[PDB]
């Protein structure tokens, strides 16, 4: 499955 | 293509602030007035202000508007609509309805955030999907896949694909394939008169 990419720190 | 130029100027990084420390990252696809495309997980974050473009806010200086889609929902395709800004190019005369991709199809993803800068990906097309489900057992709605090398903070970038034009931001992607939240040219248009 492909996942959500904004970018978390 | 002047439509490459025009949704390259249109893009802009996006920051989430948490304790005056930067906690995340994508882009935002102006496309009208000063309403932008942009992933709605990027709430489901916590922050204190968003920083569009080098400009700090809070949630007292815009509005977010969901999208309805139809199927069988939510996409993750949402419209922030700052109160007050500077204009951008009205690019809604270039979504569609009024047509469609086809598995191949070459593809155009426009990035533009504070980890790798401006920068664009290419990718062949596949075929639209009513709801994928994330690795993190979510859903999201109306997507159109293609083959394409993408990474985190490539959310909310436009994807393009004779004639050219924009079908959503992106919002997902995994070894080897990027989705994209699809958009309608009359959703937006719908909006456009709503926000005036």
């Amino acid at each position: 499955a492909p996942a959500k990419q904004l970018l978390n720190f | 293509t002047d439509l490459q130029k025009m949704v390259m100027g249109n893009t802009k990084p996006v920051e989430l602030i948490l304790d005056g420390k930067t906690v995340a990252i994508c882009c935002a696809t102006g496309v009208f007035g000063t309403a932008y495309l942009v992933p709605r997980h990027l709430f489901a974050e916590k922050y204190d202000k968003i920083m569009l473009d080098g400009r700090a806010m809070t949630d007292s200086d815009y509005r977010v508007f969901e999208f309805e889609i139809k199927v069988k929902m939510l996409s993750d395709a949402a419209l922030m609509v700052l109160h007050r800004g500077n204009k951008v190019r009205d690019i809604t005369k270039h979504f569609r309805d009024t047509a469609r991709m086809k598995k191949g199809t070459p593809v155009v993803g426009v990035v533009n955030n504070a980890d790798v800068g401006r920068l664009i990906f290419s990718g062949e097309a596949l075929t639209y999907k009513d709801i994928v489900v994330l690795m993190d057992g979510d859903t999201m709605p109306g997507l159109f896949a293609y083959k394409a090398a993408t990474r985190a903070g490539y959310a909310g970038g436009a994807v393009l694909a004779a004639d050219t034009f924009i079908v959503g931001t992106h919002s997902a992607g995994g070894n080897g394939v990027g989705y994209c939240s699809c958009v309608s040219r009359s959703m937006l248009q719908k909006m456009k008169a709503h926000v005036d």
